[PDB]
């Protein structure tokens, strides 16, 4: 039931979590490869939480509505720099959707970090659980909290032209707000890059 | 190990049949089937 | 079997539930190694043409289970009909190398030319899907030319891939997808 | 004198499903290393078993509502991979590039109502021979089984494989209106204050699943 | 009966980089000694890096004259096998008949100044993605390295590799303007009594140069 | 890493000096005898022509790689497509000797006819350059004829070269020399 | 050894597929690049 999550100095609490979803490994690969000839460096400053809005769930969505996002997103704090003052990074990440409704709104959201892909057609939507998934179902959960590892064609990416991961939520059974439901929920999100390597540096202006 | 079924060594040599690999330093999807739970969850009558 | 839906967690009850007693489930003709070793036929073009392993058509058995898998790694093999002297550049030279016969060079025999080619890429791991539809230059085997191709086949060596993608059957008018089936 | 050999008639045809391999032409090639890459998957039956997929019920939605009037099923469907309630799943779109199956396919029937509605339900398997059951006291008799809504949302019930012949066909030809292998009703016996909810569903591949057969055959 | 073989279709052709052998017509041939014969050399990048050579600077000389005037570049160029700056040297001859490498290139800068002139200078590199510095003080947070001129004349600086995919191309196709590899820029930051002398450069082989997939295309 | 210029002595200091690490640097490709193996074809000549190795273009990769090297020893082989019935005479043999048949003959065969001759001269190592442009006499392998020679090809085994002589790389107008690569 | 990738010996004997070599009484170049001196020349701080 309880479970607090941790990256850095900053810390979260759920009291309604089903566990996490592992995706594609436990730990990542040997990063330490042969292109970047020793020459890279691992920062621990910037795996900390940061927060952005998704969308509004609302009774007039019906199935099948996604509204995904790419990441690496754009970024304020310390890791927003990085892309700015190097040139190949690679981070796993850990996200955590949360959409607080209450006890009696039924409905069904399901949320998978899925790899490379720009738009999915209505047909593949029915085969969405096959990349790391979980349901938020609000009668009993409000948190998804997936943990997938970095991967891509090349070790190190470079984060302004190839984004790999794409979080992807979908509206698997209507919201109703019945008959004391919250009349609607606004979804959120609690990224936090995991295991950030950079090798490469630039020349400022 | 594909369509491969003969029970004599190829002619030519390992290194000009095919690309030969190289190490630094189904695998995940057969531990997912493994875990799979399917006992009873409750008491059995 | 009730148990918590929203967690992702693989749950598969068996027929031993109700006093079934499940027989022996063998699998080899589904493997992913075994299926994709079979001879697609892409549609060739005029006298040059490049070997991208996503020209094979998406409804295919080779074509429809490789766009499964996001990454994907296999040495190659051809065999054109060609009319001339058919040529092969590696990944990555001047376009105009394939007028050149020091380069692997296959003259005519009839029928066929039977090629087996490594797999020479920078990448460690080619992808079907590149999120940036157009992918990278990168992103090949190499290029044969001829005289006249007329005919090309693509049969993936040693295949292992990655990270799997959805696949769709096809999709009904009716409630059931009836056809014809052979009878004597 | 050399070694004389009698060239056979009839053989050596470019079979596009032969067991030889091709002579090298350019040899020595060292690629670049992949040791453990995230996510391999070996068998196109494992990823079946682990993940499960929605179906298509009417409409588009992959759920289906509760029934408030004299009604008592919610939807009855096929036992075929060519089924439409099953047109768009990962085991129906793999089952078609392969000719024959045996095996169970277990569903996942999850509840999403709020927190103050319940409801009971019933899912019975009748094999060929009769029409399928239309009433739930008329369908106690098959291989039935009902679960309850609770803490626990999901239930899974796998339904069996009962054929005479020892393997049977992925596919549906028009001579044979008969569905031979059967059909699968679902039933909703009652329910409290349940009205408009959602019963989505899913399907997956079964413990002992064998597919075998391979035909690529005119879907791209 | 004789030992019946089936004769395959489609083998047997001359491939021109087939692993095969011809057979004899003429043997027994003893041909004279060349017992120790000096210089011989086995590898062609083992003369790459024990012997350095010029590059191609700004008109047809391989030095770079002291700038006296406001700007602080001497010259910068692209980092690839087929530049301008490497037009005619051998380790960019050598490495046209092959598609990828991937290793080290080392820089040799030799000063070549009276006794009574000192001068120091500062080569960086800067990698893909922004354009490259144009002032000492902005190239200062790159992998630069400053050397003094003094007693010992010669100092080599080994650019190294950085590079997402894990070889790199020997060549630049018109449809990447982007120089996807990077620069190499050299700068003077100061000098004394130095005007009108030389630095003449040489470039040669790293300790882990590796040249592959070779294709020999359109130079003679 | 300074240290006296004018000594020819080498020096190739390496990643290391601030903080790098050198990968393993493998190195098959780019090996003397196994290069040179590759059948680079020659302008051929009418009825009667000479194997000598320098008739091959000076742009070619055989070509190119050969003179690079001062000195070089390597048995031969070849495949013509001779219409007739082509002999071949040894090293110094008068050329009115290529008109018999006791010489070794390959006898018309569709469509090559792939030979593996050795290394008869009586110099110990041939030479590409000579200080006497032409070389001399001695300096071939052998001289073949047919009614009409069609094609001729060349492919040096165990080739061994010494004393390395300058490559020189196509020089561009431009800063850089682009040109087209193969791309899906 | 050059393009030769065959796992079965010559028909031919050796004598006839090429040219014996004869004795009396890459070597250099190879010797050359170990020789090369790349250590640091004055003192590190």
């Amino acid at each position: 039931r309880i479970l607090t999550t941790r990256n850095g100095h900053t810390t979260s609490t759920t009291q309604s979590s089903v566990g996490i979803t592992h995706g594609y490994a436990t730990a990542e690969d040997f990063v330490n490869g042969p292109n970047t000839s020793g020459l890279e460096t691992r920062v621990i400053q910037a795996e900390r939480f940061f927060k952005t809005h998704l969308f509004d769930w609302v009774t007039s969505d019906p199935f099948g509505r996604y509204y995904l996002l790419e990441l690496p997103t754009d970024h304020k704090g310390v890791y927003g720099s990085l892309t700015d003052s190097y040139a190949y990074m690679r981070n796993g990440w850990d996200v955590e959707v949360t959409a607080v409704g209450n006890q009696f709104n039924g409905g069904c959201l399901l949320v998978a970090m899925v790899p490379e892909l720009c738009s999915i057609e209505q047909r593949e939507l029915f085969q969405l659980t096959l990349f790391p998934h979980q349901f938020i179902n609000p009668r009993t959960n409000m948190t998804a909290h997936i943990k997938v590892p970095f991967v891509g064609v090349n070790r190190y990416d470079q984060y302004k032209v190839h984004k790999p991961w794409t979080l992807v939520v979908m509206v698997v059974a209507p919201l109703t707000v019945n008959t004391e439901g919250a009349p609607q929920i606004k979804v959120y999100a609690n990224i936090a890059p995991t295991n950030v390597h950079v090798a490469g540096e630039f020349p400022s202006k | 190990s594909g369509n491969t079924g003969s029970i004599i060594n190829n002619y030519y040599m390992q290194q000009y049949q095919n690309s030969m690999d190289t190490q630094l330093g189904n695998d995940w999807f057969s531990k997912l089937a493994s875990s799979a739970f399917s006992g009873l969850f409750g008491a059995l009558l | 079997t009730t148990s918590t839906g929203e967690s992702a967690d693989p749950v598969t009850t068996t027929v031993e539930n109700y006093g079934g007693e499940t027989q022996v489930q063998r699998r080899h003709h589904t493997d992913v190694s075994f299926i994709l070793d079979r001879f697609v036929k892409v549609t060739p073009k005029d006298s040059i043409n490049v070997l991208d392993l996503m020209q094979t058509p998406s409804h295919t058995l080779v074509g429809a289970l490789l766009r499964t898998a996001t990454y994907y790694f296999a040495d190659l093999e051809v065999a054109v009909k060609h009319k001339g002297d058919l040529t092969w550049v590696p990944n990555g030279a001047p376009v105009a190398a394939l007028d050149n016969t020091t380069n692997p060079t296959a003259y005519h025999k009839a029928p066929l030319t039977r090629l087996a080619l490594p797999y020479t890429a920078p990448h460690r791991v080619l992808a079907t899907v590149y999120n940036g539809r157009p992918l990278p230059t990168s992103f090949n085997y190499g290029a044969i030319k001829a005289t006249r191709v007329i005919e090309l086949l693509y049969r993936m060596k040693r295949a292992e891939t990655y990270c799997p993608r959805p696949l769709l059957a096809v999709h009904p008018s009716a409630a059931r997808h009836k056809q014809k089936i052979v009878a004597p | 004198g050399i070694f004389p050999v009698a060239c056979s008639d009839g053989y050596g045809g470019l079979v596009t499903t032969d067991p030889k391999t091709a002579d090298p032409v350019y040899g020595k090639v060292f690629n670049p290393p992949r040791n453990m890459l995230p996510g391999r998957f070996t068998n196109l039956l494992d990823v079946a078993e682990a993940c499960p997929t929605f179906l298509h019920f009417d409409g588009d939605v992959p759920y289906v509502t509760t029934k408030t009037d004299s009604d008592r099923v919610l939807a009855q469907f096929d036992l075929s991979l060519a089924a439409k309630h099953m047109s768009n799943t990962f085991l129906a779109g793999l089952a078609q590039y392969y000719t024959q199956y045996s095996g169970t396919v277990n569903l996942h029937f999850m509840f999403t109502g709020p927190t103050d509605a319940k409801a009971r339900y019933m899912i019975a398997y009748a094999p060929p021979g009769m029409e399928p059951p239309k009433t739930p006291e008329a369908a106690a008799h098959c291989i039935h089984a009902e679960w309850d809504t609770g803490l626990n949302s999901k239930f899974t019930f796998s339904i069996p494989y009962l054929s005479a012949a020892d393997y049977a066909y992925t596919a549906s030809d028009a001579a044979e209106t008969t569905n031979v292998q059967g059909w699968v009703c679902l039933f909703q016996i009652t329910h409290g204050k349940a009205e408009g909810d959602a019963l989505v569903v899913l399907a997956s591949a079964g413990k002992d699943f064998e597919l075998r057969l391979p035909v690529d055959a005119r879907q791209q």
